[PDB]
């Protein structure tokens, strides 16, 4: 069931705005990236593209790619995306202007798909990191360990859990419809299409028509190129001009909610106990970063924490009641330290 | 967090926002049995007339303490048992009996010389002697919880 | 170490029980509860039933041979010196000498006797440790012993030694949701360790 | 004479095995990786794939691939391995399951290729870095300094110094096998091998056969679609399935032995050395943390250890006897302070 969520696909297009570092530097890519959310922990990001890939302009295959080129969609195949960080990142899914991929930590973010002829690519800032879940501080997700209550996003499209606003877009600018009519500036239109037009000299005001002409003015660079082309409604992204008119609805779900996924999660090795009077040696030799901690349970706490990479020798004046004992995101253990000083 | 960090001995969920197991000071708790789970007196044997010694006391947590007693019988059958001084825990709630034998049970002190008396069903009886310090102290919490001073 | 896994037995209805294989650290644990996704989903029909058991034994790494500490246990034995003289008119011998106070050494034309030295300060400790070129006058434990992440965690005589002493605390954890694989949860070792918190 | 371990070669086929974190998640990838060794010093590691990429199934040419396709393999050509930590790493050479190729550090490890219709990459969590040995601590290997004795991994196969034990593989489900005969379920063969079929009802219960029916049960969701196929033997890994009948032979040789090549390695600017009166004052500034040490020859040693990665002016209370010097993996100076007051 990739057929219910034509409330985007049929309405919505492929959104083009301006991209920052867009290679050289700021073009305008239909992939411009906006709400970069590293806010999650597994390796993953939930990113919004300006372009809607997903199935194609009409009706077919998820797994297609349209972004904008020209006033034009392009939906085709989705064939060399790559999301990529600090490392390439890895693909998660796609579904409507949004896209799931499951990044390494990176002080940007840097995207882009290759359309055949060029790489055609769109990069961002933002600050990403991955901290798994647990009292260890990874770097990445391993293999093995405890599964705890992660925070994550999902594979799946079948999702309704919130949605954003998507209204209108407003006009763009397209300057090749502004050809000469061999001494006068010449408009065209799509298909159509509404095209809103005057120049600074005195002519035609609104521009709501088919091809025009230009009476008044013959530069290019003087006139208003517009295509008020609403047919299909936006993601509101800030990189968007206001359609002037009117909050037209188009209340658009979102796919990838953040949801309670247990990840596959973090787990330090275990420590060596060594028993002195009320006393826990513990020589210690993590993997990674763990936050140890404790409790001696008398009504005096007197609690402790230390986030621990080096490996290290520690102690515990442990009293007669008990203590415990938080080997990372391993179980809590518990110590009766009754005498042994006989 | 405070299942990391809170004093006195609790754990935490996000749940009905409950603190659980948290162990400090005492609970007055009072019951009312139902009166046809009695027995009456006289159908339990009476134990009078016997001797308790301990034989390898363990001044210890874990029910190490254990204690032979010289049960002398009238009937034969069940007979619970219990120390009503704190300074003995014991894990044998009833101990049966044939006529006038001898069980032993565990228990768990604190003090070096354990004065406690034992109340084997309407008999109480002095469990004196002497205990030994054990050697291997790093798992869960005890059963002694008695600790004064000795 | 290198946890060189052997590969874990699946029975895919009923227990396999394991039995203590005289490997060195012959970690080994049955697991039930899996439903083993491996190319084709899950393999076993089962669901319980489904046994999984887990061997791993700690074993010397091929850098063993040739990156490796490697301890001593130092007397003070003999020391030596390839003293010249360019004596008199001779005007040269350069010969090995030793220490001893009654060991000659006619080589050139004199006969030459030194030493016993005065300053029997051997730089060495008594137990030493030793890696490729960096010495170090360390109490390694001992063989047999070492505690995991410590020291020696892997401990054996020699390189071809088949037999060892691995405290590694290796502890094998079950496989997670239903798929194979080998949870080994190990102190990497005091020989990674050793390397880049050592001493001088 | 790429024609001298067919030891591997012949007898052993390209394991396929679960790989922790394959794009999205757990899939079995037939280049699952396990035994990553970051523990040299050139930025190289030695991995191991599950799958045995070299020459193809029969004789001819390493620079080609085979891995697991289906039951399959698929001996083709290597075009687009990409192993990749942090940064994309450099391969060095395959042999049998195992490639080396040098990295930079990288708290994962991220392996792949490029079949053509696919990405079907693998990645793994495991720490790495590259310590040059010297008293340098670089991050990367550079163009000059001086040569010293490092550890590192060959470039070659003719090599035996260690071998690793590679017995059969256990079975391996494969349920495109178990189709239907029109009402029953219908297991069938690759080639003859032995299928070890029965299903939750009671029907047939060994299964060494030819394409079978099943006269009991109906569901493919309940029965024993497995692959005892040991005409082949396989890597011993911890995600294989054992196969139970026995320790087949098997041992098989290691390529990337770790040798003691003299790396290419570091090298610290040389020290500006200024007199004082039985002082060496040191204005002092490296490239990278030097880790600076010296000896004061007394029998009184007094030495000193520390990193230097920010540049200082130290001192040193040199005696009457000497000191020695030691700016990295630089040789060790010497220096005669007799009086200098006068």
């Amino acid at each position: 069931d990739l057929d219910t969520h034509f409330t985007q696909y049929k309405l919505a297009r492929p959104y083009i705005a301006d991209c920052p570092n867009c290679g050289h530097s700021r073009c305008d890519s239909p992939i411009a990236i906006e709400e970069v959310r590293g806010d999650a922990h597994a390796g993953v990001i939930r990113i919004q593209t300006s372009a809607m890939f997903g199935l194609k302009t009409d009706g077919v295959d998820l797994a297609y790619m349209s972004f904008m080129n020209g006033k034009t969609q392009k939906s085709i195949k989705i064939d060399n995306l790559h999301v990529r960080t600090s490392a390439p990142c890895s693909l998660v899914s796609h579904h409507g202007y949004y896209i799931l991929a499951q990044c390494p930590p990176g002080d940007t973010v840097t995207v882009g798909f290759h359309d055949g002829p060029n790489r055609h690519t769109c990069t961002v800032a933002h600050k990403v990191e991955f901290r798994p879940v647990g009292r260890e501080k990874y770097r990445h997700p391993p293999e093995h360990g405890v599964e705890l209550p992660c925070n994550r996003y999902t594979h799946k499209r079948a999702d309704q859990g919130h949605y954003v606003e998507m209204h209108q877009p407003g006009l763009v600018a397209d300057h090749s419809l502004l050809s000469i009519h061999s001494a006068k500036v010449k408009i065209t239109v799509p298909s159509g299409a509404q095209v809103k037009y005057y120049c600074k000299c005195p002519d035609v005001r609104e521009g709501i028509t088919s091809s025009d002409h230009t009476t008044t003015c013959t530069d290019v660079k003087q006139c208003r190129a517009y295509l008020i082309d609403n047919k299909k409604w936006v993601y509101n992204s800030g990189r968007l001009p206001r359609g002037e008119g009117d909050t037209f609805k188009g209340k658009l779900h979102v796919p990838f909610v953040p949801v309670k996924a247990k990840c596959i999660a973090t787990l330090a090795p275990e420590p060596l106990v060594e028993h002195k009077h009320r006393t826990l040696i513990l020589h210690l030799h993590p993997d990674h970063p763990t936050l140890l901690t404790t409790r001696s349970l008398g009504s005096d706490a007197n609690p402790t924490r230390q986030w621990i990479e080096r490996p290290t020798t520690v102690n515990f004046t442990v009293t007669g009641e008990g203590l415990e004992y938080t080997w990372g995101n391993h179980p809590p253990k518990r110590v009766w330290a009754q005498e042994s000083g006989e | 967090p405070l299942n990391d960090v809170a004093p006195f001995g609790c754990s935490i969920a996000l749940e009905p926002l409950r603190a659980e197991n948290c162990a400090v000071g005492s609970i007055p708790i009072s019951i009312d049995i139902p009166d046809a789970a009695f027995t009456r007196i006289s159908e339990t044997p009476t134990v009078s007339d016997l001797e308790c010694k301990i034989t390898e006391c363990t001044y210890a947590s874990d029910f190490g303490g254990i204690a032979t007693v010289a049960y002398k019988s009238s009937k034969a059958g069940n007979c619970p048992i219990h120390s009503p001084s704190g300074v003995a825990v014991i894990k044998e709630n009833d101990v049966t009996l044939a006529e006038s034998g001898s069980f032993t049970f565990h228990f768990s002190t604190a003090n070096i010389h354990p004065a406690f008396k034992l109340q084997v069903c309407t008999s109480a009886v002095t469990c004196k002697g002497d205990c030994k310090p054990p050697k291997d102290h790093i798992v869960d919490y005890p059963a002694q919880h008695t600790e004064s001073f000795t | 170490y290198k946890t060189k896994v052997p590969s874990p037995v699946v029975k895919c209805c009923g227990a396999t029980q394991c039995t203590s294989k005289p490997h060195p650290d012959y970690q080994c644990q049955v697991f039930t509860g899996v439903y083993p996704f491996m190319w084709g989903g899950a393999y076993c029909f089962c669901d319980t039933e489904n046994t999984q058991m887990s061997e791993a034994y700690v074993e010397r790494s091929e850098e063993c041979s040739i990156d490796h500490a490697k301890a001593y246990k130092v007397h003070t034995g003999t020391v030596q010196a390839m003293v010249n003289i360019t004596y008199g008119s001779v005007s040269w011998r350069s010969a090995d000498v030793y220490v001893n106070g009654e060991t000659p050494a006619k080589i050139g034309d004199a006969k030459l006797i030194i030493g016993p030295l005065s300053s029997a300060w051997s730089p060495f400790d008594n137990k030493v440790v030793v890696y490729g070129h960096e010495v170090y006058n360390y109490d390694f434990p001992e063989y047999g012993t070492g505690k995991a992440g410590s020291f020696g965690d892997l401990q054996s005589r020699t390189s071809t030694s088949n037999d060892l002493y691995a405290n590694t605390n290796l502890k094998l954890q079950r496989p997670q949701a239903g798929i194979v694989h080998t949870p080994f949860t190990q102190a990497p070792s005091g020989f990674e360790r050793w390397k880049r918190d050592k001493g001088a």
